[PDB]
């Protein structure tokens, strides 16, 4: 459970206008992708953030 | 989509410590003469501060 | 002379009160100070919009999103750029000044 631009424990202070949940599969080692500032076969060519 | 937090009622008029849809700050809350149109949330100065 | 030079001399100051009341650019020795003044803090508060590096201008919208051991980080952005901010304005108030 890791947050990038918010600490995860003031979540519930803050009020946003959108929230979207993106949801899919991948496999295990290359979930430390899933992050900005990535590399690699999923963070280039099938999910950047 | 805000989180779970209990409203309270506003104090007019004193020094207060407010948060506003998470927009934080301490300041006098006062019935204002601004011409807000019916899309706009908040107003800024020139220092872009609330 | 006497009364040549008397009148000369009241002649000579209301010709001054018609230059001063028709232009006030007349003035603009005075009024080039005022300007100066005004923009060195006119710039001096826009500063306070910058980032300087820091996901949000606003130090309160830090503290409200990050814990300490994250919220210190973009606070050190946000001083480094502001104490500048001021230093920048202090030195050239002190040259003005001179």
């Amino acid at each position: 459970f890791k947050c990038y631009g918010v600490s995860p424990t003031k979540l519930n202070d803050l009020c946003f206008t959108n929230v979207y949940a993106d949801s899919f599969v991948i496999r295990g080692d290359e979930v430390r992708q899933i992050a900005p500032g990535q590399t690699g076969k999923i963070a280039d060519y099938n999910y950047k953030l | 989509v805000c989180g779970p937090k209990k409203s309270t009622n506003l104090v007019k008029n004193k020094c207060v410590n407010f948060n506003f849809n998470g927009l934080t700050g301490t300041g006098v809350l006062t019935e204002s003469n601004k011409k807000f149109l019916p899309f706009q949330q908040f107003g800024r100065d020139i220092a872009d501060t609330t | 002379n006497q009364k040549l030079i008397a009148n000369q001399f009241n002649s000579a100051i209301g010709k001054i009160q018609d230059s001063l009341s028709s232009t006030a650019s007349a003035l603009g020795k005075l009024q080039d100070v005022v300007n100066q003044n005004a923009q060195a803090l006119n710039t001096l508060v826009k500063q306070l919009s910058s980032n300087f590096g820091a996901i949000s201008s606003v130090l309160n919208d830090i503290l409200s999103r990050l814990d300490p051991p994250e919220a210190e980080v973009q606070i050190d952005r946000l001083i480094t750029g502001r104490l500048q901010s001021l230093q920048t304005y202090v030195t050239q108030q002190l040259i003005r000044a001179a």
